[PDB]
């Protein structure tokens, strides 16, 4: 229970001026019913004027005071409950979002977003409920204790030694809690991936009307909830017969002892009867505080995998520090083997060795399947390779900074994405710098955007949605390259860029790769299946299965008979 | 609300017994203070051993039955609630698949998951802690105001102004707390969409190096969140306090009235001290029945969206009832023009006007955004055209029945997308039966059949989360074998072959062997169009 | 005593019949 009470560390001046509050209000609400008592005892008996106006405005101050002692201490102890909350979700999302590229092969998109906002959530209410509740009749029970003792010490005694046999059966259950809330979490987030699936894509349900299939889904996806909830009822249930009993039986073992003691005479009626009196209190606050505990053993349940992801260990090389004042895309390839870490036996990449150089352009070609987005992904520090070197000027990736790594080497995507925001955030997306709207429009002119955005009603701020359904696939490729091209890369990587523009934005994509003055600054590595773009290039390796079969110039590789020749002579 | 109950019904037993178990345990607590009294009373002095053994006995019946009967009160109570949940959460999710698609360009994925995962609790959660608190201090106030009858006229005198003095702020409290649950709920949704962008493309942010901006984005919408959370316990707070000192100076006053009554011999000094208690426990129970159904007033109103997501008609045509034994496959556009109902003032299409027919192959050309894929939607009843008619056998698309009308008309997207499962569940997806050998001659059409054999468990082997465990290539042609696997009549392709690499793109150019079918082609490249029957070239929404 | 005996007989066997289900469960 010691990992629950970690994220309070933080804010420990603040509940200690709230359990301040709280003490002084327990013993404000211990005294002031007696005093009100006695006063009013006093103006109803015989007295002056004055005597009934002086008691009646001291009930009224003491009342007065207690409402804003409570009101002070609600609103601190909401206030730093409010910032906790913030604080763990942030937290959470951020360890998240330091895992490795496999991670979230394993964990998907639903599943990872019920942890973070829903899972958290739960815990925070949780522990906001209980927390006061707690602090709250610990401090009563404490108050009470000591005119229990006044009231008759052998008593006392014996109750206090009873009181551990009281909690021997939830120690035994709470596991049982634990386990249950971990599966209905489990089964939440299940359900949560299936809905999130099925909202996005909706076009693809349509055209092949199954609605009634993910309907299907959603539905066997509650039935585990509810076959969860059916325990939870019953659990509850017999949780609170067990608490009433347990209180039950000291109550009636203390008024069976003070029966035997009170025979004897070894104790006073007047004593004996002050102490149950106060007896009865105490045991009321010892039940409510066993029936805190199940609570708190399912609130341990309930965080068990947010608390995974924090402690979690990522399994990829932390940010380097290099930020070289200037660099060139000298890139080295060096026996480079790799293999997916879910099918670690199957090796798609074996044994790559080539060069980029400044200003010259390299083609990479090869039948589907090859391993072509596989040497992109490499490229990019996405993955490591299992067997090799792959050096940037001399040096491997992880030691360079983070972000300088991205802003030095940029790709597009085979099939690129973009985000739901508008055009200009979306070129301008992960610049630390916002640049200036003559370098966007310089950009956009470049990778032929400009044509179409300039049309638009709103232009460079017009929004688009989501998942850029708004915009055609031409039109969403382009606004990738530009989205590219805005970084001044030293390493560019072309992901099979041209496979949606049309045969007009394919000559801006020519002059930028064999025309543009900016060759001389920057490498280029060109994936595509569209081979009269690559006769140009400096240098063509032909890729199948994993490994290099032929290189060379398209004269040197036309001259010899092989696989780039039969490809190229398709019919 | 009306609403709530009616959806509640089918839980209509269980409530009666929890209602049940509830009287039961109220009558055991009403007369377990007895007995306690009397114990009280014989340890104070002249003991006697016997009668104090009986009123222990009777104290514990009467603690056992109570405790039983709030036991199960409670497990009844709280399945209801969760009951109630599912059945929210089911109905919900049905409603939100058969909206339009323009609904889902407005709305966003993750706040939709938001508003399935938060607003739903707060519906359910209504049940369970309200109806207790309210019928136990029903039953409190009515036991205590008989009890006072003591003095009647000063009941009269209570009545008129401790009830009604509380009515005037709650107007405008529950007000303003429905205001804020309403921004809360906003806020909360707003601050899951987020997440939902950031982890669905995390390769490309990644890529980008942009991850500490996500996060700074998500901190943003966090303390928003926190702000409106302050906000509604600091007005709690206030109003909390602002009914315990009205109670305070409704006591004041008649202390002194009856005080006033007591020394005009109206009642005795002891008449008039139990008359104080009542008092006291009287007021703070109407305020917290007044309190807790305000609450439950609030907590309903706080969640419109969900009803009005439930019960939104969506813009489509009334459902078609045509179910042909045979089809013969003839299309034809008679002046179709259309503009994006999202957007509307900006047409796409300008009075296109074609036939296809079966057995041949048309190819649709033309530049980026052109509107190709706009034509091949309405092809397949996605949308429907602003003017003109498309026809399908003479008689208007919409008109057929849906599952008999995308089982005959299949299509490719432009950028094929799968979902997390085995090859054979994409495949022959939406499909209630589908043989092994259907599978397998589908995919062998498709060409997909080679790399299949390669993975570790073939066909049954997991596609990744809208496949992203595969090549693209092996992504479209799985798409292609999907098609397939129908058989339809009239097949459209929308660049299904953008991906794929020469040697296979020229080995699928045969998609009329049969000669019995209408294909559709869109595409890019001039060679795959150079076969075709019939050429179309579109150029700014307009055929020439 | 305030309660009349009818009533407490009464809830004896409303206890008694809880006990007997619980058990039967
Ligand atoms: N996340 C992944 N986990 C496991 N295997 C994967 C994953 N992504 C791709 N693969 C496999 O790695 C191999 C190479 O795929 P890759 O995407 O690199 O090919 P490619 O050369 O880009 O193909 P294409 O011409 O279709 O674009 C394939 O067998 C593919 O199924
Ligand atoms: N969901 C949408 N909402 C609004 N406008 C849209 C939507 N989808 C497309 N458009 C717009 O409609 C026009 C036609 O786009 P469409 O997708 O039909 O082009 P396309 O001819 O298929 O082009 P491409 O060759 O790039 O695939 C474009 O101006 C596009 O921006
Ligand atoms: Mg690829
Ligand atoms: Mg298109």
């Amino acid at each position: 229970v010691r990992r629950l009470l970690g994220c309070l560390g933080s804010e420990t001046r603040r509940l200690s001026l709230f359990l301040v509050l709280v003490v002084l209000s327990s013993l404000g609400e211990m005294a002031i019913p007696f005093f009100t008592g006695r006063l009013t005892d006093w103006i109803l008996q015989d007295g002056s004027a004055d005597t009934f106006t002086r008691n009646l405005t001291l009930m009224s101050i003491l009342t007065i005071a207690s409402a804003v002692l409570e009101f002070v201490g609600d609103g601190i102890y909401n206030n730093t409950m409010g910032h906790v909350h913030s604080h763990l979700q942030g937290e959470v999302f951020g360890a998240v979002l330091r895992q490795e590229t496999e991670f979230f092969q394993q964990n998907q998109t639903g599943n990872i977003m019920s942890r973070v906002t829903e899972d958290t959530s739960t815990l925070s209410d949780s522990l906001s409920e209980n927390l006061s509740l707690f602090l709250w009749y610990l401090v009563r029970g404490l108050c009470l204790l000591g005119i229990m003792l006044w009231g008759s010490v052998s008593l006392t005694m014996v109750t206090l030694i009873t009181l551990p046999l009281l909690f021997l059966l939830p120690k035994k259950v709470g596991k049982w809690y634990q386990l249950l809330e971990v599966q209905v979490r489990e089964s939440l987030a299940k359900s949560s991936q299936v809905a999130i699936e099925a909202l996005s894509a909706m076009p693809t349900v349509r055209s092949f009307a199954n609605e009634e299939g993910e309907a299907q889904k959603f539905r066997e996806k509650l039935q585990e909830i509810k076959t969860l909830n059916q325990k939870e009822a019953v659990a509850y249930a017999v949780n609170s017969w067990t608490t009433s009993i347990s209180g039950m039986l000291l109550k009636v073992g203390i008024l069976y002892i003070g029966g035997q003691l009170v025979t004897s005479g070894a104790v006073s009626s007047g004593n004996l009867v002050t102490f149950v009196l106060y007896q009865m209190q105490f045991t009321q606050a010892v039940e409510v505080l066993l029936s805190i505990y199940p609570r708190v053993q399912k609130a341990v349940g309930s965080s068990e995998k947010i608390f995974e992801y924090l402690d979690r260990t990522p399994r990829c090389p932390p940010s380097g520090l290099l930020t070289p004042l200037h660099l060139e895309g000298l890139v080295q390839f060096q026996d480079v083997s790799f293999a997916y870490p879910n099918r670690p036996d199957v090796l798609v990449l074996q044994g790559l060795t080539f060069t980029l150089r400044p200003g010259e352009v390299t083609a990479l070609v090869g039948p589907n399947g090859s391993g072509k987005s596989t040497v992109a992904a490499l490229l990019q520090n996405l993955y490591q390779p299992t067997g090799g070197q792959l050096l940037l000027d001399g040096k491997p990736l992880p030691q360079y900074e983070h972000r300088y790594l991205h802003r030095q080497v940029a790709a597009v995507g085979q099939e690129p994405q973009v985000f739901g925001r508008s055009l200009q955030e979306n070129i301008a997306y992960g610049l630390t710098q916002k640049p200036t709207m003559e370098e966007i429009t310089a950009a956009a002119v470049k990778s032929g955007a400009h044509s179409f955005i300039s049309g638009l009603p709103q232009g460079y701020d017009t929004e688009v949605d989501e998942a850029g359904s708004q915009l055609s696939g031409g039109q969403r490729q382009a606004v990738a390259l530009a989205r590219a091209l805005i970084r001044k890369p030293c390493v560019l990587i072309l992901d099979d860029a041209t496979s949606a523009l049309d045969a007009n934005s394919q000559l801006q994509v020519e002059q930028l790769l064999y025309e543009s003055p900016e060759r001389y600054s920057r490498s280029v590595l060109l994936i595509t299946q569209h081979l009269s773009l690559v006769e140009q290039a400096d240098h063509i390796l032909f890729l199948e299965g994993g490994a290099i079969r032929e290189g060379g110039t398209h004269q040197q590789l036309m001259e010899k008979k092989g696989c780039y020749w039969a490809m190229v002579q398709a019919p | 609300m009306w609403r709530l109950l009616k959806l509640s019904r089918p839980d209509l037993p269980l409530l009666v017994a929890a209602f049940f178990f509830l009287v039961l345990a109220v009558l055991g607590e009403t007369l377990i203070p007895h007995y306690s009294g009397r114990v009280i009373d014989i340890l104070g002095g002249d003991f006697d051993p016997h009668a104090f053994a009986s009123a222990i006995f009777f104290m514990c019946l009467f603690s056992f039955g109570s405790s039983l009967s709030a036991g199960c009160r409670g497990g009844c109570f709280t399945y209801t609630m969760s009951r109630i949940n599912l059945r929210i959460r089911e109905q919900l999710f049905s409603s939100l698949l058969r909206q339009d698609l323009g609904f889902f360009q407005e709305t966003k994925t993750g706040e939709l998951n938001s508003r399935l995962s938060s607003d739903t609790t707060l519906m359910s959660n209504w049940l369970p802690l309200n109806a207790n608190v309210l019928l136990r201090s029903l039953v409190k106030v009515v036991g205590l105001y008989g009890f006072m009858l003591s003095i009647s006229p000063r009941l009269t005198l209570l009545s008129l102004l401790h009830m009604p003095f509380t009515i005037a702020a709650e107007k405008v409290y529950n007000t303003r707390h429905q205001e804020v649950l309403r921004e809360i709920q906003d806020a909360v949704a707003r601050a899951g969409q987020v997440v939902r962008e950031a982890v669905g493309g995390l390769q490309t942010v990644r890529s980008f190096g942009a991850e500490e901006h996500e996060v700074c984005r998500y901190k943003e919408a966090l303390e928003q969140c926190r702000q409106l959370y302050w906000r509604r316990d600091l007005e709690r707070a206030l109003y909390l306090l602002v009914r315990r000192v009205l109670h305070l100076g409704v006591q004041m006053l008649m202390l002194s009235c009856g005080l006033q009554q007591m020394q005009d011999g109206e009642l005795t000094q002891g008449s008039l001290l139990s008359f104080m208690i009542y008092q006291e426990s009287v007021g703070s129970y109407v305020q917290t029945l007044v309190y807790i159904y305000g609450d439950m007033l609030s907590n309903v109103g706080a969640a419109e969206k969900v009803f009005s997501y439930m019960d939104r008609q969506p813009n489509l045509p009334s459902p078609g009832t045509l179910a042909p034994t045979t089809l013969q496959g003839v299309v034809k556009f008679q002046d179709v023009s259309f503009a994006y109902p999202n957007r509307p003032d900006r047409p796409v299409l300008k009075g296109l006007t074609f036939t296809l027919r079966p057995g041949e192959v048309t190819a649709l050309v033309g530049p980026n955004g052109s509107g190709k894929s706009t034509v091949a939607a309405l092809l397949q009843n996605l949308y429907q055209p602003t003017g003109g008619q498309v026809l399908l056998d003479e008689k208007p698309i919409s008109q057929y029945e849906h599952c008999y009308l995308h089982s005959q008309v299949v299509s490719v997207g432009q950028e094929p997308v799968l979902f997390s499962g085995s090859v054979r569940n994409n495949i022959a997806y939406g499909l209630q039966s589908c043989e092994d050998d259907k599978v397998m001659a589908a995919a062998q059409a498709a060409h997909a059949d080679d790399f299949i054999q390669e993975m570790e468990h073939g066909i049954y082997t997991d596609v990744g989360e809208k496949g992203s465990q595969l090549a693209a290539g092996q992504k479209q042609r799985l798409a292609i074998a999907r098609a397939l696997v129908r058989d339809p009549r009239v097949l459209i392709l929308d660049q299904a072959t953008s991906a794929l690499d020469v040697q296979c793109e020229q080995a699928l150019q045969d998609w009329n062997s049969r000669g019995d079918r209408t294909v559709l082609v869109i595409a890019h490249r001039l060679q795959t169009v150079q076969r075709a029957h019939q050429i179309l070239v579109l150029q700014e929404g307009k055929l020439q | 005593s305030e309660p009349p005996q009818a009533l407490v007989v009464f809830y004896v066997a409303l206890t008694a019949v809880m006990v007997a289900v619980a058990l039967y469960a």
